């Protein structure tokens, strides 16, 4: 006869965003897509000393 | 303290105090949600105009 005593399989590991370090410098926010025309244009007025 | 202040200024030029407990108790409620969406809840560090 013949043996087979062994079958395996990848035990896959999951990966997520929000707990890496990378995320340290991002400010994530979920929000709708509610079409805003290439909304391109964020005009800030900063105070110089 | 300071070298010369401006906050003796502003009750003589007729603004008042620092605007933060002020405009929330003299909205009526009415002018309050209207500054917290059109204007911030934050005055300091940044402001939406």
């Amino acid at each position: 006869f013949e043996a087979i005593f062994g079958t395996f399989c990848n035990r896959l590991e999951w990966v997520y965003f929000l707990t890496s370090g990378l995320a340290a410098a991002a400010h994530a926010i979920k929000f709708h897509d509610l079409n805003k025309l290439t909304t391109g244009k964020m005009l800030f007025h900063v105070q110089v000393p | 303290m300071e070298n010369w202040s401006a906050l003796e200024l502003l009750p003589k030029v007729g603004i008042p105090t620092d605007f933060l407990t002020h405009v929330k108790t003299s909205a009526g409620e009415e002018m309050f949600e209207a500054l917290r969406i059109y204007y911030g809840d934050d005055p300091e560090r940044y402001n939406i105009h």
